[PDB]
């Protein structure tokens, strides 16, 4: 003893409090109060999970709103990697990727403006970005409208319906839930 | 690594040891 | 954009000061060894049951208590990470970590750096992520606050030899500041959308037809304490900016507030304990001027962004690369400066994809020793060495004996202050030189040219200065990188904790001279500018040769 | 010393006579200066590198490495030159005051008389316990107290005072020192110094300390300079692997040049010069201070403690007037005073008889030795007198005689009180005399203040030092003396244990107090005080107790002591601030120059538009060498100190020296590079 019993007692009690009670109380209160948000904000049709309202998925069809590029390890928009492209400003590989993305987006959206938004050509910080700006979502109205036989007014109303704005404009940006918007597009088709 | 880098690193460690000894002592 | 950035800085600082002043009074009550209201009796039962008799301890005994707690935590965490295949809460049956990786992350989470060279969702189980790497998130923060409690007690106590009970301090901090505030923060994060469960990984049949595996786990409970205790970490590879960790802009703002909460409340507590609020307002002004200047510089650099984006056909030149669309470049720049000045390490954005100036200023903010609302406890006792340098220089140029808060600052204080200051630049320069001289350190680069050296220098600076943030283009999972950064983190914390404790134990024995007519006031704009100039000049002249070959060369290229 | 004044810092003789020693400060005995030892090792390394290039090595440009090595050697020579110049100025003062040991004659009297045995001995053979006899005109062969007789003494050869100093047997004017000349009459003194511990030896130990002790502020500044040397050495030595990854690595000679240009060579070379020049200026203000630690600790004095009889007043104190009481005749008053002052050796007691017998023209002609029974003066008793007969005669202060007469049975009259506070309002110190519980009367003791010191006390008020007057006189006489002298406050009727209690009271408050005294009475109080400015006119006990002794006997010499002490600290801090501030322009001159082939894009940082990388680095090294020479006069003279507020003076020092260390190296490097380009060597 003599400085060993208080050391072990304090460390063991703090271990118990901050690895037992505190995460258990946090989990119990989370599942009791906000279970959908605490379980991942999963989206289901039937009994099959169609995705999360926060993570985002790889979209490549013409009738689907495309999100920001992803730089996860195995596949684009891979939740098992959840990294970003750590490419420098001076890196020529980043410029090559940006040029390829700009050429692909201009090929895919001919009726849109030639100035592609930076959101759709820059890889996000985590790869799993479910959000784009409403300007970037309204830049790709003609492609989705031509692929879906919808109206520009209907598409803009759907984007404004699925647009989330922060409490004040300077702590963030207005965003569009891409997965929820595409699921609403599918439901409007059905 | 050649002899020059070894000599440089040895000189830097000797200077650092002398300076740390001087900082510890009241010469 | 400039108006929005100014409004963001002003709102963040205003809400921070408003939230931090009552916590300043609360922490001052723990410095003065006065129990919090409502905690009396519970303390009497609990300390007696544990075996803590509230005996007061010297600096040697206090430091031995802190080091013994940290070594016990290191051993427990390291063996838990090695044996994570034999422990419950493993819904993926992930194997045990290797020796080098386990040692590196154990030293990371014990020495409050929380560096991570792995991918969390494919490396760590729920038990090793919750009962480890969160217990240490509490414990390293509590140890830092205990050391700064000892330093403030040394400044406020006259002619005694003891520094209070380290076990009482750690228990009070963890039970009454770290736990009940992080519980509310975790509950708010769960409300906003952060994960908190123990489910297996949820397979997703996507809209198009592909299959992705969503990882689950107790995310928000760890996120709250890594933001409260200025820790890095993250359930996932992205520290922050993962939607399951930082879902909303309100969550991000609360994260920044929690990062600067305790380091600002510590300055408020110091000012209240000394009896002069100007002594805390001086430190707050000296931190805030540097912080605002750095935030403005990084915001302007990120707004200018990539010059090739406009040439290659994009809409703007704004550096949106490696940043989340749920935030902006302004919010990303503010968060980057907050975490690299606060020794936090959480990243809202890939700092590797930042511009040259916006990667230099966070790197330099780490390199100055994390004094600008720095690490929890460690920021205050790191700037309390530059304050000793400033009062020594100012006392020389006024002709008086150097003196801070009445107590004289003699040869032993200067020796230990120099030894404490020397630890982090020495480790940064030796680690960067050893990584540059070794192919095992040099081959971890991702970006060529000067920016690979920027990656190496950023990694070594974050390890030595207990930040934990990374460019993340560096493949730091090598055994050489793991051992090098483990040594850097270990020495960079425990070679500063020891001489600060020695300074405290040599300053308790002194007496406080009363204020005279010729005594220099350690507050006001003159001393704030003097301390600011000392900090910026030392942190510049130490690292201009290192910074001129990386981000400066990249900017001028 | 004031007279025989020191010449200019550069009289063009000691410059050569000390640069000859500077050429002998070059070898490896610089281990005690780490900042200069780093420059020495770097210079030797660059010399070996240039020799290797001259004899055949991998790189080229042997001329550039040779010039860098030569200018680093020149930097070492300059930084040793400042130290040796200060040390040789101190040795010049030491040789000026070293020729005082002249005489080889000393009489050996067996008993203290007018003359007992004229046995001549060499003065070096004098030890403690011996007595000598000096005539009118001879010089003093030893340092000690005076046993019998008084004589006017000319202390010009030691202090510089052309005015003679009176030395009289007994009292606080008994200590005499060697080298001085008797001007009046015979004098018998005692030998109180052994060979090797005289006042001249104390002077030589002050000015010519071979192992000169470093003050704690100097040691702490040395620690900070070592720490700056360590961080700059690491940041410079780690530049080679970084440039190696960048491409072609930087050359070792350019790295050594940057290392010397970064570390604080200026303050690191001028620190010892600052200390030795501070000792030289300290002795030049006629103070013999044992410790530079004491000199620097005197800089934060906020309260100064002064004696009144021996310090503020000259200490002659003639008994100017006669004052009798009711039922008392002047014959009885003068007789009582003369009998009480027969065997008294105090200056007041001698003055009593030597004016009273001539004033009344009547004298009780017997000496005190016939039926002798005499009691001396003890300060705590504060009373003296004679009791040769069954009757008793005593004289002393009002409180002493009042306690004596209440002990006997009588009482002190109100008429006597009226005369006492009347003469106290006049200013003379009253000594009340008594015979058989009868208060005969008082004696007016007129005293003279040491010139116009009210301006110096106003200066002490402006500098922030509150001065009080410690004495043992009455509460009203001390009030009048304080009003004449212009001091802030006073403490009267103070026994020396109460003075020591006041020292402990002001010292336990946290204030670092200073005391000025001359007598053996104030010797333990001076030894207790933090700063003790003793007086040369006082006693050897007070001189030994005090950590610094005056020679001009000025009450306000603490002004000059604080001047040189704060000049030391301010010069150290100012040159430190200049040295760290200088590195910004060194970076702006060397970094775009050193990284000019590995990274050609770094030329945008060349804001000075220097001609070439070699010219830039060589000009930076030239300025690093020349700033030491350009700051030798500042190190040898001290910075200009004005009695400002602490905050305002810090602001002034930051402005001047920080802005100088910022902008001056830019101008200096640009001018040196322009001169080099014009001359054509680069
Ligand atoms: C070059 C760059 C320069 C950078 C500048 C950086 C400046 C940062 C300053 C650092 C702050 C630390 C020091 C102050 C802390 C303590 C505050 C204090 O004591 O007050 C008195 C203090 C000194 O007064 P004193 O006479 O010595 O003592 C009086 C006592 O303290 C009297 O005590 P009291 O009882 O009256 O007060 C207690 C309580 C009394 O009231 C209460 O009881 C509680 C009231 C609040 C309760 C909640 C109500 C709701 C309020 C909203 C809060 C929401 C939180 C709740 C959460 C929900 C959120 C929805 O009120 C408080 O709790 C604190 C008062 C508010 C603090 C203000 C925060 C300071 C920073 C904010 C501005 C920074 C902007 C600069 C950045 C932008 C530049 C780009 O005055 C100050 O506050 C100084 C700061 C003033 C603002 C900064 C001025 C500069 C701003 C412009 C910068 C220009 C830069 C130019 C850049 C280029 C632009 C073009
Ligand atoms: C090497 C570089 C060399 C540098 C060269 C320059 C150095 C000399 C500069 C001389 C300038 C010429 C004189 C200008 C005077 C006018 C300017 C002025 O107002 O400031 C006065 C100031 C003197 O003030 P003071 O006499 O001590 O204060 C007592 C008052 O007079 C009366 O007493 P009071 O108690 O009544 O005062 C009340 C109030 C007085 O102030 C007031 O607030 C006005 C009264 C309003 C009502 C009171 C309510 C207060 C609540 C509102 C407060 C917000 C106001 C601030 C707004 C934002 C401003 C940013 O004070 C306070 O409230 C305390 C709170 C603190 C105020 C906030 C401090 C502002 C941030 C300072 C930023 C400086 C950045 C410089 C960076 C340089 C880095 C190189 O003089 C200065 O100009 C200082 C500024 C320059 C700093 C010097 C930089 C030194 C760097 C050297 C580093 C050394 C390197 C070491 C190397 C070796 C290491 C080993
Ligand atoms: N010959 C004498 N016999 C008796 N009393 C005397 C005396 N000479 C002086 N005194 C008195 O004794 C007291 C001693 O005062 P004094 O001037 O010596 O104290 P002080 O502190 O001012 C000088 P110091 O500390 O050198 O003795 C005074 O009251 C003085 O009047
Ligand atoms: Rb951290
Ligand atoms: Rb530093
Ligand atoms: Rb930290
Ligand atoms: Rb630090
Ligand atoms: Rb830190
Ligand atoms: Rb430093
Ligand atoms: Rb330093
Ligand atoms: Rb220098």
């Amino acid at each position: 003893m003599s400085g060993l019993r208080p050391a072990l007692s304090t460390f063991i009690f703090l271990l118990l409090i901050t690895g037992g009670v505190y995460p258990l109380l946090t989990t119990v209160l989370g599942q009791w109060w906000f279970p959908w948000q605490a379980n991942g904000s999963l989206i289901r049709e039937g009994d099959t999970v169609r995705g999360s309202a926060l993570i985002g998925q790889n979209f490549t069809g013409n009738g689907y709103f495309h999100g920001r590029p992803s730089a996860t390890a195995e596949m684009p928009y891979n939740p098992q990697a959840s990294g970003g492209s750590n490419l420098a400003v001076s890196n020529p590989e980043l410029d090559k990727l940006i040029a390829a993305r700009v050429a692909a987006l201009r090929a895919a959206n001919p009726d849109a403006s030639a100035s592609v938004p930076v959101e759709l050509v820059t890889a996000s910080a985590s790869g799993l970005d479910n959000n784009i700006t409403p300007q970037a979502a309204a830049w790709q109205i003609p492609r989705v409208a031509k692929a879906r036989n919808l109206s520009v007014e209907q598409l803009t109303q759907l984007i404004a319906k699925y647009s989330q704005q922060p409490l004040v404009k300077y702590i963030g940006q207005p965003v569009v839930n891409i997965v929820e918007l595409n699921l609403a597009l599918d439901k409007l088709d059905e | 690594m050649s002899a020059g880098v070894i000599t440089g690193v040895l000189l830097v460690f000797l200077l650092l040891g002398y300076l740390v000894y001087a900082l510890i002592n009241a010469e | 954009m400039a108006a929005q950035g100014f409004l963001l800085i002003a709102t963040f600082l205003l809400v921070l000061m408003v939230l931090a002043r009552p916590l300043g009074s609360g922490l001052a009550r723990l410095i003065n060894d006065i129990p919090l209201p409502g905690t009396t009796g519970v303390e009497r039962v609990l300390f007696r049951a544990l075996g803590v008799s509230d005996r007061e301890m010297n600096w040697k005994q206090y430091l031995c208590a802190i080091l013994g707690l940290n070594m016990l935590g290191l051993a427990v965490l390291f063996f838990m990470l090695l044996g994570q295949h034999y422990l419950p809460l493993n819904p993926q049956q992930l194997p045990g970590l290797s020796w080098d990786l386990a040692l590196n992350t154990a030293v990371s989470f014990v020495t409050n750096t929380n560096w991570q060279s792995y991918s969390g969702e494919t490396t760590l189980s729920y038990f090793s992520q919750m009962a480890g790497l969160t217990v240490q998130n509490f414990l390293s923060a509590a140890s830092g606050i205990a050391v700064i409690f000892a330093l403030i007690r040394a400044f406020t106590r006259q002619s005694m030899s003891t520094l209070g009970n380290a076990w009482v301090d750690l228990l009070r901090i963890t039970l009454w500041v770290l736990v009940p505030v992080a519980l509310l923060i975790a509950l708010f994060f769960i409300q906003q959308g952060a994960l908190q469960n123990f489910l297996p990984y949820q397979a997703v049949n996507t809209v198009e037809g592909a299959q992705q595996l969503l990882p689950m786990g107790p995310v928000a409970s760890q996120e709250a304490i890594k933001m409260l205790g200025t820790n890095d970490g993250g359930f996932f590879n992205a520290n922050s900016s993962h939607p399951f960790e930082n879902p909303t802009a309100l969550t991000n703002f609360v994260q920044m507030l929690a990062i600067f909460l305790i380091p600002t409340a510590l300055c408020f507590a110091f000012g209240e304990v000394m009896g002069d609020r100007r002594q805390g307002r001086m430190l707050l002004w000296a931190m805030s001027v540097i912080f605002v200047i750095c935030v403005g510089v990084v915001m302007w650099a990120e707004v200018q962004g990539n010059p090739h984006l406009l040439a290659l056909g994009t809409d703007s030149s704004i550096n949106m690369e490696g940043k989340e669309s749920r935030f902006g470049v302004l919010v990303s720049s503010l968060f980057a400066v907050v975490t690299t000045a606060a020794s936090c390490g959480a990243v809202i954005a890939m700092h590797d994809s930042f511009t040259a100036l916006g990667g230099m200023v966070p790197m330099w903010l780490m390199q100055i020793g994390e004094v600008v609302f720095g690490g929890v406890g460690s920021g205050l006792y790191g700037m309390m060495l530059f304050v000793l340098l400033a009062v020594f220089i100012a006392g020389l140029m006024i002709g008086r004996t150097p003196e801070y808060l009445g107590k004289k600052i003699d040869v032993r204080e200067m020796k230990l202050t120099a030894l404490a200051i020397l630890v982090t630049p020495t480790l940064v320069l030796m680690g960067a030189a050893l990584a540059m001289m070794t192919d095992a350190g040099r081959s971890a680069m991702l970006n060529p040219g000067p920016h690979g050296f920027s990656e190496v220098l950023y990694a070594v600076s974050s390890a030595a200065n207990n930040n934990g943030s990374a460019f993340a283009g560096l493949s730091a999972n090598s055994p050489f990188w793991n051992c090098l950064l483990a040594f850097c983190m270990f020495v960079g914390r425990f070679g500063v904790i020891i001489p600060v404790m020695a300074i405290a134990g040599s300053l308790v024995s002194k007496k406080s001279q009363a204020a005279s007519s010729g005594t220099l006031p350690t507050h006001g704009p003159l001393f704030v500018g003097l301390l600011i100039g000392t900090v910026l000049l030392v942190g510049a002249l130490t690292f201009i040769p290192a910074l001129a070959l990386g981000p400066v060369a990249e900017y001028l290229s | 010393m004031s007279r025989k004044q020191l010449a200019l810092f550069e009289p063009t003789l000691v410059v050569q006579a000390l640069k000859e020693a500077v050429k002998k400060l070059n070898p490896q005995a610089q281990w005690r200066n780490p900042v200069m030892f780093i420059v020495w090792i770097g210079s030797l390394l660059t010399t070996c590198i240039s020799i290797a290039m001259a004899s055949g090595a991998m790189p080229g440009n042997a001329l550039f490495s040779a010039a860098i090595s030569g200018w680093l050697w020149i930097t070492v020579l300059f930084a040793n030159f400042a130290e040796a110049l200060a040390e040789g100025r101190s040795k010049a003062q030491a040789n000026s005051l070293k020729g005082v040991k002249k005489t080889a004659f000393a009489r050996k009297l067996r008993e203290p008389k007018y003359g007992a045995a004229a046995d001549k001995v060499p003065a070096d053979q004098l030890r403690k316990g011996d007595i000598v006899l000096v005539e009118a005109g001879d010089i003093i062969p030893c340092d000690g107290e005076v046993i019998e007789g008084g004589a006017s003494v000319d202390e010009s050869a030691i202090t510089g005072e052309a005015a003679p100093v009176i030395r009289e047997s007994g009292g606080d004017f008994a200590s005499v020192t060697g080298g001085t000349r008797i001007l009046s009459d015979w004098l018998v003194i005692e030998c109180s110094v052994n060979p090797g511990e005289t006042f001249l030896d104390r002077m030589i130990a002050m000015v010519e300390g071979a192992q000169r002790r470093k003050t704690p502020n100097e040691i702490a500044l040395t620690i900070l300079l070592i720490a700056l040397t360590i961080v700059f050495l690491l940041a410079t030595a780690t530049l080679w692997p970084f440039s190696a990854w960048g491409g072609n690595a930087v050359s070792v000679t350019v790295l050594v040049a940057l290392l010397v240009c970064l570390i604080p060579t200026t303050i690191g070379g001028l620190l010892s010069a600052i200390g030795v020049a501070g000792m030289s200026r300290m002795l030049g203000a006629n103070v013999i201070a044992t410790s530079g630690r004491a000199v620097e600790a005197a800089g934060d004095v906020d309260v100064l403690l002064l004696d009144k009889t021996g310090t503020i007043t000259l200490g002659n104190r003639q008994a100017s007037e006669f004052i009798p009481a009711q039922g008392v005749d002047e014959k009885t008053l003068a007789d009582a005073a003369q009998l009480a002052s027969l065997a008294d050796e105090t200056p007041e007691g001698r003055s009593i008889v030597i004016l009273a017998k001539q004033r009344f023209n009547l004298r009780e002609r017997d000496v005190q030795s016939l039926h002798a029974t005499f009691v001396p003066f003890t300060a705590q008793s504060r009373m003296s007198g004679i009791n040769i007969d069954n009757r008793m005669i005593r004289k002393g202060s009002v409180d002493a005689i009042r306690r004596h007469v209440e002990a006997n049975g009588g009482h002190f009259p109100t008429d006597v009180d009226q005369k006492v506070d009347q003469v106290a309002r006049q200013g003379a110190t009253p000594l009340v005399v008594v015979e058989g519980s009868r208060v005969l009367g008082v004696i007016a003791l007129k005293d003279i203040v040491k010139g116009g010191i009210k301006e110096r006390f106003a200066q002490l008020r402006k500098m922030g030092i509150k001065t009080v007057m410690i004495t043992g006189d009455n509460r009203l006489t001390a009030a009048a003396i304080a009003a004449e002298a212009g001091v802030d406050d006073f403490l009267a009727e103070a026994t020396p244990e109460a003075k020591l209690a006041l020292i402990r009271q002001y010292q336990a408050e946290g204030r670092l107090v200073a005391m000025t005294g001359d007598g053996t009475n104030d010797a333990p109080a001076l030894a207790q005080a933090d700063v003790a400015v003793a007086m040369n006119s006082g006693t050897q006990a007070a001189k030994e107790a005090g950590n610094m002794v005056d020679l001009d006997s000025n009450p306000t010499k603490l002004i000059e002591v604080v001047h040189i002490g704060k000049q030391m600290l301010m010069t150290r801090g100012s040159l430190t601030t200049f040295s760290i501030a200088n590195d910004v322009a060194k970076y702006f001159a060397i970094i775009p120059a050193a990284f000019a082939a590995t990274y050609p894009q770094l030329n945008a940082l060349n804001i000075m538009c220097l001609h070439s990388p070699d010219s830039a680095i060589l000009s930076a090294v030239i300025f690093n060498a020349l700033i030491i020479v350009f700051l030798i006069p500042l190190a040898l003279k001290g910075v200009s100190y004005k009695p400002l507020t602490a905050s305002a003076m810090l602001r002034r020092n930051l402005w001047i020296y920080g802005l100088g260390g910022l902008l001056v190296p830019f101008i200096g490097i640009k001018v040196i590079d322009l001169l080099l380009t014009v001359c054509g060597l680069v």
